[PDB]
């Protein structure tokens, strides 16, 4: 669940 | 009703390790609004990228990219802390509305993308073709991220508790699970998922005081  | 206006594929954006995250399934019936909260990849990022992707692959690079943009003004904090809404929205005129709102800093950015952008009639018949065809190829690619992801947790929430830790860790406990986090580390670059879970268990058989002490 997480974006770079 | 002899029609229905249904996508013809998954829609969804990039998450860390470039695996697509679907927000819309495959054969959904429009109009159509799915949001999804996401979170920071690192320590104090200050900005989220959104890429939009079509298809059926697990890979964001098999997919089609629809566009992406940024979200900025994400105020300082620990990775995974800040909450990042995105919204996928499908009117009835088949127009893709994507949002990325920071629930902290209020701050919201949008892309609009036209009913007619993304893959033709044909395009997408080859993309379900291609998504069934290489199917055991994308399960591991996905267990790889999922292990990269784990191994990526472990380091970081490792080196988080030495500092908490301070003298209370043992000088050979700590020689030990430094020497683990550097090989972790260099094991997390690679692509081999034996020898990040190599590295993640003796992580684990050294890490048995800094646990207790983390307490």
């Amino acid at each position: 669940p997480l974006l770079g | 009703v002899l029609l229905l206006d249904v996508t013809p594929l998954s829609l969804g954006i990039e998450t860390m390790g470039g695996v697509m995250t679907t927000l819309i399934a495959k054969n959904t019936t429009i109009p159509t609004k799915h949001s999804q909260v996401f979170s920071t990849a690192e320590d104090n990022q200050s900005a989220v990228t959104i890429h939009v992707l079509q298809g059926e692959r697990k890979r964001a690079a098999d997919n089609k990219s629809l566009g992406q943009f940024n979200l900025d003004g994400i105020n300082p904090a620990p990775r995974g802390m800040p909450q990042i809404e995105v919204t996928f929205d499908i009117d009835a005129d088949g127009i893709l509305h994507v949002s990325a709102k920071d629930k902290n800093s209020g701050k919201e950015q949008k892309i609009t993308i036209k009913a007619s952008s993304g893959l033709n009639e044909d395009e997408i018949q080859k993309m379900v073709r291609d998504a069934e065809a290489n199917a055991e190829a994308d399960r591991k690619f996905e267990e790889l991220v999922q292990t990269r992801n784990q191994g990526d947790h472990l380091l970081h929430s490792t080196r988080k508790q030495v500092e908490e830790a301070g003298d209370k860790l043992p000088a050979d406990d700590k020689t030990a699970i430094e020497s683990a986090l550097t090989a972790l580390e260099t094991a997390l670059k690679g692509e081999d998922k034996a020898a990040i879970e190599a590295k993640m268990q003796e992580l684990a058989q050294v890490s048995q005081k800094l646990m207790e002490i983390a307490q």
